[PDB]
């Protein structure tokens, strides 16, 4: 079918520049109104602009929030649309989609790309410090115990956490990474029975491919 | 005040062939690769705001089919997005099924070249092992595989020649089905309006309707989205019809006239 | 230069109930409006175009209506997959602006938070740091209010909360709360409390511990 | 017509070459069947009988192609015969519109494919209509006159035939 794929996302420092790409792949009846759209995580969509095809003078349009600063353009013989971004601000950190109408006449965006992530911040690559979280020494009430695992002070996203290397998934909660100053922080809860613990050992699998550091940390009682 | 049904035209210079008709200028097409060009748009016929009888609207850029109203407030084109995208989707699926067929034939042309090059490299080794490495029985057995190969090539040739003719004829036929599909959709939008308006509007015959009552932009959309309250404007229409016992004479200018609404209309219009 | 105020921003309904999402356009648009559906971590997907027309491969429960500046968007009978995010868009004139959006959620029976406090780690106390986590797992509705209290006085700075989306398994929300401190200050105080105020109780649901661990 | 003859040529040359190689294989199969008498041995036998089976599969193949080329050859003629007859009907109308353009109102369309002149056109003038140089303003006046030489209208003949009103006379609707 028709298929859109973005590329060129990643880490970029404030005030710098970056050049995204969108490669239409598949038999297209026309690849005219190629529009760029971004979406800050948890926020709404935002239209950036579009660019007509060769069969309409390669004309472009923008919004009064990125005009002049961004520059949509398509390759002369590669069938790829580009987005040259300049003086990137922190507010520009968001997923960037590309999308265009099915055929001629732009009634609505039919086809979308999976999106590519742009992150505008200073920061540095940092490996988190894994910490366990056993209940208070006080006699916990009920026959059900709740455990935890804190992953503080690291960058960039993402980070994958698993309990017992996937063997434990039911009754588990891992929360969105929140930004602590300039380092991300997240935790992960897990609720089990008082029978399967601490008799059987539970371990917190941490993984941060950026720093190339994996750290398992068994939860111990007392 | 008057509403018109029309369609798209532009500066395109692409030409498709149908079986009966060649070099037909269409507004949108698609090149398949082997001289095969399929129409996607419609007959490009650019041009008092006339309807669809003797023209396509260059001014209507929003779609393939649409209207051109006119009234107190103003006038302007308005493509029917439902109609146009329905036509687009239908045609796209058709065009794709063709691409699909061509794919298998390309994959077919691919595999045949692969095995063809395998055999010759195998025939070569056989001709070399008939030198380097009952003996006479293996020779004419090899020369029998060779003769079968050339008969194989003559076979692949014939199939190729046939698939080519069927590929062309398929496009020549699908190009007619498409152009006809367009002419269909356009008439359907006309009959639909004709149904709603009834006698509250005069058929001009050029693809447009003259209202016997003043229809504002709001009313114009009722004609479009199919909610035309006919009884609403019924009376003032019923009036303006009769506002305007033998009949008068038709203009003598060597043109045949027909009698309608108490006026002489050309026979060459119907 | 053309505004699109899409309301409501969030809605709650059970399976089969009908939901209608409005979308008011600042300037006149006519019929040039579309509707999308974005699943979490996925790209948007076209549903309606030309204000009322459904894209191909779209169910019949979905339906759009409206013209000019006032547009609607219904769902006949809601289903499990339908409780995601939805955006409206205008394509009459540049810029083709989107609406605010609307996040749908399942309407279930209320649930008490699995409140639980978690003192600092001996590991963290080694690098001259300390954090106090507080998990409020599996609670509905989403509206909850944590309040930290060290030695009987409220705490605001150093707090760091987080919320998960309405869990796909039990339709209940879960919350984190990482109260961060310096090792020097954590030692000076003793009683550490976090008061989780939820609809499932008049009196606050509170866990705590005294520093006398060690 | 020639492009068709050309296509048929290749197919004839094709039918020619296939017969040539077909007769070569059988003469080769024959020698193999005779050297399997006159002149591991059992491995050469089923290898021969495999070439034979492939041959009959080859003939079934040539048969199918032949059947198809025949249908496409016929349909090609049935289609080109329509394109031709239509091409004729086109050319004829073009010669009519061309004359119709020149004459304008100086001549009456009879409707039967002919034009009645409102002015006397000699053999010289007749060729001006043919070689496309009809001086219309030349005979304009005496034409403009003879038009008006011949306020309600009269009745159409009652004979169960529909009449249309043109140049102040009743013409049959079955003519248009
Ligand atoms: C079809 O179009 C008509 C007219 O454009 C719409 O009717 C009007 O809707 C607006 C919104 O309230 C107002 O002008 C009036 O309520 C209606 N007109 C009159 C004269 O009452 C109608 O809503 C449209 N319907 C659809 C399905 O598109
Ligand atoms: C077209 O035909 C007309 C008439 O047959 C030709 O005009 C006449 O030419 C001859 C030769 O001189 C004379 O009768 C007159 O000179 C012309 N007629 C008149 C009324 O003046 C004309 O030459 C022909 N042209 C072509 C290109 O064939
Ligand atoms: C040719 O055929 C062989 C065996 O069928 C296969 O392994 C090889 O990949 C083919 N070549 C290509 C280019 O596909
Ligand atoms: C048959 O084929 C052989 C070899 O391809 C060729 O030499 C011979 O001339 C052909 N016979 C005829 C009648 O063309």
């Amino acid at each position: 079918e028709v298929k859109l794929v973005e590329s060129g996302g990643g880490l970029v420092q404030p005030g710098g520049s970056l050049r995204l790409s969108c490669g239409t792949s598949g038999f297209t009846l026309t690849d005219d109104y190629m529009t760029w759209v971004r979406q800050p995580p948890g926020k709404a969509l935002e239209w950036l602009g579009f660019i007509r095809d060769r069969a309409n003078g390669y004309t472009t349009e923008y919004s009064a929030s990125v005009k002049g600063r961004f520059t949509i353009s398509r390759d002369n013989s590669q069938s790829i649309v580009y987005l040259q971004m300049n003086t990137l601000r922190v507010e520009d950190s968001a997923t960037y989609y590309c999308a265009r109408p099915k055929g001629y006449f732009p009634y609505a965006m039919d086809y979308w790309g999976q999106g590519t992530s742009v992150i505008v911040s200073s920061a540095k690559t940092t490996a988190p410090s894994v910490y366990p979280l056993a209940p208070v020494c006080g006699d916990t009430t009920g026959s059900s115990v709740t455990l935890g695992c804190l992953v503080k002070g690291y960058f960039p996203e993402p980070v994958t956490l698993t309990w017992n290397s996937g063997s434990l998934s039911s009754g588990v909660h891992t929360f969105p990474a929140v930004l602590q100053s300039d380092l991300y922080t997240l935790s992960s809860s897990v609720t089990v029975t008082s029978s399967t613990w601490p008799s059987q050992s539970i371990t917190c699998n941490v993984a941060h491919p950026a720093s190339s550091t994996k750290v398992d940390k068994k939860i111990e009682p007392r | 005040d008057t509403i018109c049904i029309g369609y798209h035209a532009n500066n395109s210079t692409d030409t498709v062939d149908t079986v009966l008709e060649k070099n037909v200028t269409v507004t949108h097409s698609v090149n398949l690769g082997w001289g095969l060009r399929m129409v996607t748009g419609l007959r490009n016929i650019p041009q008092a705001i006339a309807g669809f009888i003797e023209g396509g609207w260059t001014g209507m850029v929003d779609g393939w089919y649409g209207y051109h109203h006119q009234n107190e407030q103003g006038s302007g084109y308005a493509a029917d997005q439902k109609s146009t995208q329905n036509a687009i989707n239908g045609i796209t699926n058709k065009v794709n099924s063709v691409i699909e067929k061509m794919g298998g034939w390309m994959e077919w042309d691919r595999e045949i070249n692969n095995y063809t090059s395998i055999i010759y490299s195998l025939i070569e080794e056989s001709q070399n092992q008939q030198e380097n490495g009952i003996v006479q029985q293996q020779n004419n057995l090899l020369r029998a595989i060779e003769a079968q190969q050339h008969l194989l090539q003559l076979t692949v040739w014939g199939i190729k020649q046939l698939q080519t003719y069927n590929a062309e004829l398929l496009v020549l036929l699908e190009n007619e089905r498409t152009l006809d599909f367009h002419d269909s959709n356009v008439k359907n939008l006309y009959e639909k309006v004709k149904s709603q308006l009834k006698n509250n509007a005069k058929e001009i015959g050029n693809g447009c309707f003259e209202f016997y009552h003043k229809c504002n932009n709001e009313c114009m959309e009722s004609v479009k989205n199919g909610t035309y309250d006919y009884p609403k404007y019924s009376e003032e229409s019923k009036l303006n019809r009769e506002k305007i016992g033998y009949i008068p004479e038709a203009p003598r200018d060597g043109q045949a006239y027909v009698r309608k609404d108490g006026e002489w209309v050309l026979l060459s219009t119907f | 230069d053309i505004q699109m105020t899409q309301s409501p921003a969030s809605q709650s309904a059970s399976l089969g109930e009908s939901v209608t999402i409005t979308c008011l356009a600042s300037q006149t648009i006519g019929t040039w409006l579309a509707w999308y559906q974005q699943k979490p971590g996925k790209s948007p997907q076209l549903l309606i175009y030309a204000a009322t027309s459904l894209a191909d491969g779209v169910p019949s429960r979905f339906s759009g209506s409206g013209s000019g500046t006032k547009f609607s968007f219904k769902i006949s009978s809601l289903q499990a997959e339908d409780f995601v995010s939805y955006y409206c868009q205008q394509l009459y004139s540049t810029p083709w602006t989107f609406g605010g959006g609307t996040k749908l959620e399942i309407k279930r029976a209320d649930a008490a938070p699995t409140v639980s406090i978690f003192p600092p780690s001996s590991e963290q106390l080694t690098s001259g740091g300390a954090s106090v986590v507080c998990f409020l797992n599996n609670f509905y509705p989403k509206d909850i209010n944590v309040k930290w209290k060290i030695d009987g006085s409220e705490r605001q700075n150093g707090v760091l909360n987080s919320w998960t989306d309405q869990d796909s398994k039990d339709s209940t929300y879960s919350m984190s709360s990482t109260l961060t401190l310096t090792k020097d200050e954590y030692e000076r105080h003793n009683s550490y409390t976090c008061e989780a105020t939820h609809k499932t109780s008049t009196s606050p649901i509170v866990k705590s511990f005294n520093r006398n661990e060690c």
